[PDB]
């Protein structure tokens, strides 16, 4: 065969295509988009109000058994009006599958816990709270879980600065760690690495 | 080849040296001045240019994989010596 | 980055024939001990379908007597070509969870133990310099693989 | 060593200093380049 | 004899006194704390030094800042420092602590925990090895055996 | 224009490892443990 | 159509201000419970002072999502105030105590640096 | 495939009932744990005697970065900054310009021995064998500026650990 | 950086001010203030230091890498003041101790020291030098602390009359001897005094002001050659303010008077100690010595600092002496 | 290995098992510290013909 290139495997992307137009049918409602990557990932992309209603029919189908929530994050894309996109990996091992959905939203529209759904979603939303500022309605007890107390700021979104606005350092004077705006002794050093010539041609946008 | 300063300290090989108004000093009182005593620029100078037998002659700096890429180095100027452009070393023509 | 050291494969023989009789000596101390045993056992009890539910996955799985194990249901690498057991646990406890472990710490010993028997030979990382860097012996005589050991590592 | 001795280079320390710091021979970092902006010397005699 | 001869033995016997008996409270707050178990390992054995694999904050006299130091995490490292009784020394091990390493432009890291507490040896790697960290524990006891406490306070 | 020489097992492969569990059993049994605790106390109550 | 947004919790300001008022009952109950229990070295008026500046701030805002936003916050923060998750640390970085003042006039501004 | 590690039904028959209330009452079973310990004070300890014994290393170990150079003394780096992009950690910074003679050399090259996680990226991406992680691991300082090494530093390094950063690379350059 | 300084940054711990200090007693109660805010806004601090250096350690945090350096020195080697101010550009001298020793009186720490570092200065080539004095300094009372402090004012005046003499009153702060001095009279009875407290008027001033004035002294182009006050904003009755002390430290208040000649030899029985005396002759002298009006001197209000009055940060020097209070009644200016 | 036949069976049947013979220090059976040198092996891409890249 070719020794370095990704064997395909076509059984398992005719199956998942299979699927995905199984789910697109049973829940015309709410999915908008359904898509197999060539590495065989099937991804269903549905309206936000449709975030309990598919994945309860996921979770409990008896062609879905979808019962693990395997992650659960946002992504941020500045340059779309709904910033945030919200991105469920959920594992079957009745079918041994696994399946992604995602969803969007902006600042300030919520998004509907599915903790109902999955318990395993209640400290990721808190995470995506935390780290993107995404408001989960309904959920039992919503709070930042990996940043400083009164941390200003969501740091996982685009236009967040790496180093963020503040230091602590501890004040001999006042006898405690005293919060500043950050000075770094050597700024960090942007490199611009793309090159100036298309790789792929197969992703090429329309001018 | 450590050049000394009016004040005392030692010049390194890039040229630097603290001014005589300079506060900077102030942090080798008590400590010292770190400066590498073989300047390169000296000991390569030191070298004996090759004699070869012609025009075009290859360098890999010496010891094959542990050298630097292989360079061909071109010798028909017959004013200079051709220098390798990495590591220093230098080649003239025989007679030509 | 690089291939095994001559003499390696041969100190991990002389290692893993030693050290099943290290886990037996802990288990000497732990496993029969009834005051390690009242620690454990009916200890944080977790059903299959919580543990399901709360994404939980590994021996926290497997200790509730799922039996999932992603090298044997979703293979990756050469985990296929090698015999195995996953060990499962009857309580959800503690104490399942810890006998789960050192029976796999025996299981790979027993994986380690086929490694070193089929190891093939080759080259160990992919023969595309537009991923892989080359070898620096090439990269100091090959324009091309200068070229691209120079954009692989800027 | 005494077996297979060290190549020989003229560059090589002669004599090995174990760890110097909290000595006065110490190492203390400082930057290596040249000034780069020269600034203006006003002339030294009057116009007037 | 003299007076500092006499008042240089007594400085002597209890600066052999602090280095035979360094105890330390390990603040373990990442990889470099494996390491650190590493030293009192069998093949290292750090109490064979008079070092006691782990010591109760209110009983160390060294603290070893061994692994990341976060903002949140910044308040309680200073205030296990204030109830350390005294003498009491701070070894930072790995780069994290040293200067924040590998996280040092993060907005949730402390570049170096010498911004927190003063540091009396830094120990460089990631991790160092168990063997660099044992190094810079005996280079923490030659450190004390300079020490010259009773001669400064006769000459004062 | 030698040969290929890289990290290897010998011709043969290496020998067996063992990994199952290896716990011997030791003692006497319960009846002859406790015969012998109770003879003990006989003895001494004599 | 295009203003048509789903809201947090209220459907508009004067449901929204509601929530605003009873976060400040709520945030000016605690200064003095605060100032006893981490021990501060400010008074209680002055812990309500900063909180009337923080609620003052923002006072311009006009859509009433963003104001459940910085209702939500300010409950968080409240709740970590009151389960004393924060430490006196955490409670004093409102004051800033440790960085001099900046001047905001035009000179002081020209003569300390280029910013503006 | 998969086993069972705790679904084994206890025997009922008296022999074993009795086997158990021996090892209730007399503690057997706690005494096997002491002669597991016991086994071990008759054991060799692993403990070596440092620092006049050392723990055994290997050619590749990453240790103090060096600057390194070629047998006629000039330096083997001309300032090609590769070692710098790839530095996960960004703690190398280069400056350079034509040296007097023409040759392109650096005028800084520092290492925040603080930053750098020790990966040995920069020693896999020089051309021409000039900085390298010597076998080096004991330069604990007693002040944290004593760790931001400049080029001095660096080339006394060279100077100071070559005899063995050879044989290490002689060792070993064959499997890179 | 080649004409003295140039100020770059944002005046953050990472900038550079363009300050390089040498503070000469920086180790003590009024110096680890004054690093503190050296090094907070980017300073080169140069600190000598006769302890040991781990006397030291709480100054390292306080400057970013390399701004905080130690040296050794001997006050009676003119050598070693020479290597500590000679690249520097301003000088502060912080020398002082409340106490005689074997080898140290108050005639070296206050006036051939001072002197000392003041005349190594000026031929060393440094414009700026800041001397501390006292507000009660003058040669004609029964404290030869304060006598000391007149000889070596008048001497550091004539040896760099460009200097900056800073006179302040008793400072108060977290490691100050004065309110801690009116709390630690609990192991032995009540609260001996001169007369009851009468006839003794203190004008105590926050060590943060005392601090924060030097460093604007630095700063200000228009304090070469010139005296100042620090003085509080209250003045008040030695009495009244003991009292304040003990009602906010929570401590039974009994005072008792004690006469002026009993009150020595006590202060003679606290000084045979080895160590730090709890109290001496001296001690006692200068807290019953009534804090001078000179208002022919510019003070606080000259270099931009307003004097924190003693009622609201007198807490949190007590706090730690604790096992709603009135503030003390205070002198009208009339 | 240096211990006597008598603590050898003392320490045998305190455990309970022949420790002789997996003995947890390492004596002279591990590789020798320096190897003789390598000659590692090329991947299938090292060919003069047919090698285009557009086809791997
Ligand atoms: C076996 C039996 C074990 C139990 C008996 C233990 C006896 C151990 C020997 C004790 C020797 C006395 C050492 C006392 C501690 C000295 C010390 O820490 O120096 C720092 C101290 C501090 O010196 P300092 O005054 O310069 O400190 C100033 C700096 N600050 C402000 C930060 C503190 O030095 C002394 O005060 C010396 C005390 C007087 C000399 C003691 C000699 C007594 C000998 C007979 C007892
Ligand atoms: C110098 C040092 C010299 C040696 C000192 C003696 C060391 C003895 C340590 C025990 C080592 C062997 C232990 C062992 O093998 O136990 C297995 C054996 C067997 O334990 P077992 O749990 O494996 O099984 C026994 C029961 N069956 C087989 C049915 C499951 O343990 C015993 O026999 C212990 C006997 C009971 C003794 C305790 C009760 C009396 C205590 C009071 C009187 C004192
Ligand atoms: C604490 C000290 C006790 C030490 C207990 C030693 C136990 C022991 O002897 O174990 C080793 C030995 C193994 O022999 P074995 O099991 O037969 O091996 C082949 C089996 N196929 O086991 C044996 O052979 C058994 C011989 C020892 C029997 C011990 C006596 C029975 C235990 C109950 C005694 C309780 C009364 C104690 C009285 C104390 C008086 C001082
Ligand atoms: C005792 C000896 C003995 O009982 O002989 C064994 C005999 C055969 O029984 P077996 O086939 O082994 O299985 C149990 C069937 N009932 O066992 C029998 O058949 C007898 C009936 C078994 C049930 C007997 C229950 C008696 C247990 C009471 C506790 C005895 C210990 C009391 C003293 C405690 C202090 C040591
Ligand atoms: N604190 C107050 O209430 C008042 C302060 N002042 C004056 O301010 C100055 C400093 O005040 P403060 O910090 O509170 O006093 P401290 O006792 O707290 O500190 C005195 C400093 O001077 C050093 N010192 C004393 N003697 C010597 C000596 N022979 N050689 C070298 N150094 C010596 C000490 O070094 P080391 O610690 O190593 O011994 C110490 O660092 C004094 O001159 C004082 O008169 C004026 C009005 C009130
Ligand atoms: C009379 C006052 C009482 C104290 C008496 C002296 C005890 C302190 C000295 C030991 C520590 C020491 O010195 O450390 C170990 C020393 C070597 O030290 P070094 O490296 O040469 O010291 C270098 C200089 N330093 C230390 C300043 C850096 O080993 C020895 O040879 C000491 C062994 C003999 C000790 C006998 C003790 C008898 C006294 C018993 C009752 C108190
Ligand atoms: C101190 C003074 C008083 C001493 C009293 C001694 C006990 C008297 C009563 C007889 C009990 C008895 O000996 O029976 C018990 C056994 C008989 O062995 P077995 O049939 O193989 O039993 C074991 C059965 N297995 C083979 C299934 C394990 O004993 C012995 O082997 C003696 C062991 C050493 C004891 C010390
Ligand atoms: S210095 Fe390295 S080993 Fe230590 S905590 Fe940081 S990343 Fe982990
Ligand atoms: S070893 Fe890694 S972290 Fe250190 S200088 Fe090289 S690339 Fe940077
Ligand atoms: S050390 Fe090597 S990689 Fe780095 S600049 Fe020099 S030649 Fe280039
Ligand atoms: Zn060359």
């Amino acid at each position: 065969t070719r020794p370095t290139v990704r064997p395909r495997n076509d059984v398992a992307h005719k199956q998942l295509s299979a699927f995905g137009e199984y789910v697109a049918e049973i829940l015309p409602k709410y999915v908008q988009q359904v898509q197999v990557s060539c590495f065989n990932e099937l991804e269903i992309c549905i309206h936000p109000d449709g975030v309990i209603p598919v994945l309860t029919f996921l979770r409990d189908h008896s062609n879905a058994q979808f019962k693990s929530l395997a992650d659960l994050t946002a992504v941020d894309i500045p340059t779309r009006q709904n910033r945030f996109e919200i991105v469920y990996n959920l594992l079957s091992l009745r079918f041994n599958s696994r399946i992604r959905v995602k969803t969007y939203t902006d600042e300030l529209t919520p998004i509907e816990s599915s903790v109902p759904v999955y318990k395993a979603a209640n400290w990721y939303e808190r995470e995506i709270w935390d780290m993107f500022g995404v408001f989960f309605a309904n959920h039992p007890d919503l709070r930042r879980i990996l940043t400083d107390y009164g941390f200003e700021g969501h740091p996982f979104r685009k236009d967040f600065p790496l180093s963020g606005y503040v230091e602590l350092r501890y004040d001999d004077e006042v006898k405690r760690v005293v919060a500043e705006p950050v000075e770094l002794a050597q700024e960090f050093r942007k490199f611009d690495l793309n090159s100036p010539w298309e790789a792929f041609p197969a992703y090429r946008q329309p001018p | 080849g450590v050049r000394t300063s009016p004040t005392g300290e030692k010049v390194t090989h890039t040229g630097q040296v603290y001014d005589d108004g300079d506060y900077r000093k102030v942090r080798f009182v008590g400590r010292q001045k770190e400066v590498n005593e073989n300047f390169a620029i000296d000991l390569i100078a030191e070298q004996p240019v090759s004699q070869v037998g012609s025009r075009v002659i290859s360098c890999d700096g010496g010891g094959g994989a542990l050298g630097h890429p292989r360079v061909y180095i071109n010798l028909d100027k017959e004013t200079k010596t051709g220098t390798c452009g990495y590591c220093g070393l230098q080649f003239r023509q025989q007679h030509h | 980055h690089q291939d095994l050291p001559l003499g390696l494969m041969d100190d991990i023989y002389e290692f893993s024939k030693n050290f099943s009789l290290r886990i037996d000596e802990l288990e000497e101390m732990l496993t029969n001990n009834r005051i390690w045993r009242n620690r454990t056992v009916d200890i944080g009890i977790v059903t299959a379908e919580d543990a399901l539910n709360y994404g939980f996955s590994g021996v926290m799985l497997r200790g509730s007597g799922i039996q999932w194990d992603l090298r044997k249901t979703q293979p990756y690498d050469v985990y296929d070509q090698v015999e195995f057991d996953v060990p499962i646990g009857s309580r959800g406890d503690c104490y399942d969870r810890y006998l789960c472990r050192v029976e796999e710490m025996r299981q790979s010993i027993r994986i380690i133990s086929q490694c070193l028997n089929k190891m093939p030979p080759g080259e160990i990382k992919v023969d595309d310099a537009k991923v892989s860097p080359p070898k620096r012996a090439e990269m100091k005589t090959s324009m091309e693989s200068l070229i691209h050991h120079f954009k692989l590592y800027t | 060593p005494t077996v297979k001795p060290p190549t020989a280079r003229k560059f090589i320390w002669t004599n090995h200093k174990f760890n110097l710091s909290g000595t006065p021979q110490q190492y203390v970092p400082y930057s290596t380049t040249r000034k780069k902006i020269q600034e203006w010397v006003p002339p030294s005699t009057p116009y007037k | 004899s003299r007076g500092e001869y006499v008042v240089a033995k007594l400085d002597d016997l209890i600066n052999w006194a602090r280095r035979s008996s360094l105890w330390p409270m390990t603040f373990g707050l990442a990889c470099c704390a494996v390491e650190m178990m590493h030293m009192a390992a069998p093949r290292y054995d750090m109490d064979r030094f008079g070092v006691v694999f782990r010591a109760s904050p209110r009983q160390s006299d060294v603290m070893i800042v061994a692994g990341t130091l976060t903002n949140k995490m910044a308040p309680a490292l200073r205030k296990v420092y204030d109830q350390m009784p005294e003498p009491r020394y701070v070894v930072s091990m790995g780069s994290c602590a040293n200067g924040g390493g590998y996280y040092h432009y993060s907005y949730s890291v402390v570049r170096g925990c010498d911004r927190i507490v003063p540091v009396d040896i830094y120990v460089p790697g990631c991790p160092p090895t168990a063997e660099a960290l044992l190094y810079g524990i005996l280079q923490l006891q030659k450190k004390i055996k300079r020490e010259k406490r009773l001669r400064i306070w006769y000459r004062r | 224009a030698s040969k290929v020489k890289q990290d290897m097992p010998p011709v043969g492969g290496y020998g067996p490892i063992d990994y199952k569990r290896n716990l011997p059993r030791r003692g006497l049994s319960g009846y002859s443990m406790f015969a012998v605790g109770i003879g003990a106390l006989l003895f001494g109550y004599w | 159509a295009s203003t048509s947004v789903k809201p947090i919790f209220s459907r508009d300001m004067n449901e929204a201000k509601r929530r605003v008022r009873e976060l400040y009952r709520a945030w000016y109950r605690e200064v003095p419970n605060t100032v006893h229990l981490f021990q501060l070295d400010i008074s209680v008026k002055q812990g309500r002072d900063k909180v009337r500046e923080m609620f003052k701030k923002n006072a311009h805002i006009t859509d009433p999502r963003v104001v459940d936003l910085l209702v939500i916050k300010g409950k968080m923060e409240l709740e970590e105030t009151i389960k004393v998750w924060k430490q006196r640390t955490h409670v004093m970085r409102f004051f800033h105590e440790t960085e001099a003042p900046r001047p905001k006039d035009f000179l002081s501004k020209f003569y300390v640096g280029h910013d503006p | 495939t998969y086993k069972y590690v705790n679904l084994r039904e206890p025997s009922m028959d008296m022999k074993s009932v009795t086997d158990r209330a021996a090892q209730t009452l007399l503690w057997t079973e706690l005494i096997r744990g002491l002669g597991m310990t016991l086994s071990y004070l008759f054991r060799e300890p692993a403990t070596i005697n440092y620092p006049f014994e050392k723990g055994p290393l290997s050619p590749r170990f990453r240790g103090e970065h060096a600057l390194r150079r070629y047998p006629s003394g000039e330096e083997r780096c001309i300032a090609c900054k590769l070692c710098e992009a790839v530095c996960p950690a960004q703690a190398i910074t280069i400056e350079a310009e034509p040296r007097a003679d023409g040759s392109r050399r650096t005028t800084r090259y520092d290492i925040d021995m603080t930053k750098c996680i020790y990966c040995g990226f920069c020693q896999e991406a020089c051309p021409v064998d000039a900085i390298v992680e010597g076998p080096n691991f004991e330069f604990s300082t007693e002040t944290h500026e004593e760790l931001l090494y400049n080029k001095e530093k660096l080339l006394n390094n060279g100077d100071k650990w070559e005899a063995e950063i050879a044989a290490n690379i002689q060792a070993d350059y064959l499997y890179r | 950086l080649h004409h003295a300084v140039i100020p770059h940054g944002k005046g953050g711990r990472s900038s550079v001010s363009g300050i390089v200090a040498t503070v000469f007693g920086a180790t003590g109660f009024l110096g680890r203030y004054v690093v503190n805010h050296l090094g907070r806004m980017g300073s080169q601090v140069i600190v000598p230091h006769r302890c040991e250096p781990y006397d030291t350690m709480h100054l390292r945090p306080m400057g970013d890498l390399g701004q905080i350096i130690f040296m050794d020195w001997n006050g009676r080697d003119k050598d070693s003041i020479r290597r500590a101010v000679e690249h520097s550009s301003v000088v502060i001298n912080l020398v002082g101790r409340e106490w005689e020793t074997q080898n140290f009186d108050f005639e070296d720490v206050f006036v051939k020291i001072p002197q000392a570092i003041a005349q190594v200065s000026k031929e060393a080539g440094v414009e700026k030098f800041i001397h501390i004095s006292h507000l009660n300094a003058d040669i004609k009372s029964s404290s030869k602390y304060l006598r000391s402090k007149a000889v070596g004012e008048k001497e550091v005046r004539e040896t760099f009359p460009e200097a900056t003499i800073i006179k302040p009153a008793e400072i108060f702060g977290r490691e100050d001897r004065f309110l801690n001095y009116f709390a630690n009279i609990r192991w032995f009875g009540g609260v001996p005094l001169i007369s009851l407290g009468k006839k003794t008027v203190k004008q105590p001033v926050y060590i943060v002001d005392v601090t924060k004035g030097i460093i604007n002294a630095i700063k200000d182009p228009d304090a070469r050659g010139k005296t100042f006050a620090f003085v509080g904003p209250s003045r008040y009755l030695l009495f009244d303010l003991v009292q304040y002390v003990f009602a906010v430290a929570h401590r039974p208040f009994l005072p008792y008077p004690l006469p002026h000649f009993a009150y020595r030899w006590i202060g003679r029985l606290f000084e045979i100690s080895p160590f730090e005396p709890w109290t001496t002759r001296d001690k006692v002298e200068r807290i019953h010595t009534t804090d001078k009006i000179l208002p022919h001197l510019p003070g606080l209000e000259d270099l931009g600092v307003e004097a924190t009055p003693l009622e609201l940060k007198a807490i949190e020097v007590l706090r730690r002496h604790r096992t709603d209070v009135q503030p003390a009644k205070t002198i009208p200016t009339s | 290995a240096s211990a006597t036949r008598f603590i050898q069976w003392l320490r045998n049947w305190a455990s309970g098992r022949d420790l002789q013979a997996k003995l947890q220090l390492r004596y002279q059976e591990i590789s020798k510290r320096t190897q003789p040198p390598p000659k590692l092996p090329v991947g299938p891409s090292h060919k003069l013909s047919n090698n285009y890249y557009c086809t791997r």
